[PDB]
């Protein structure tokens, strides 16, 4: 039941979208540079 | 809400995952 992902922490966006991608039912992530959130 | 399936997922300057994703 993965649905956190907290053992991610200080890791990379590979292994974040990779396994993040499903997990829970195809649950996926965004990948954003910080930044805002769009003006 | 649902099982979205997006997750804010911040990074750092070299992609360091610094935030915890949770869809939950």
């Amino acid at each position: 039941m993965k649905t956190e992902w907290p053992e991610l922490v200080g890791k990379s966006v590979e292994e974040a979208k990779k396994v993040i991608l499903q997990d829970k039912p195809e649950a996926q992530i965004i990948v954003l540079p910080v930044g805002t959130i769009v003006t | 809400e649902y099982r979205i399936d997006r997750v804010r997922l911040f990074v750092d300057k070299l992609d360091n995952i610094a935030q915890v994703p949770r869809v939950g």
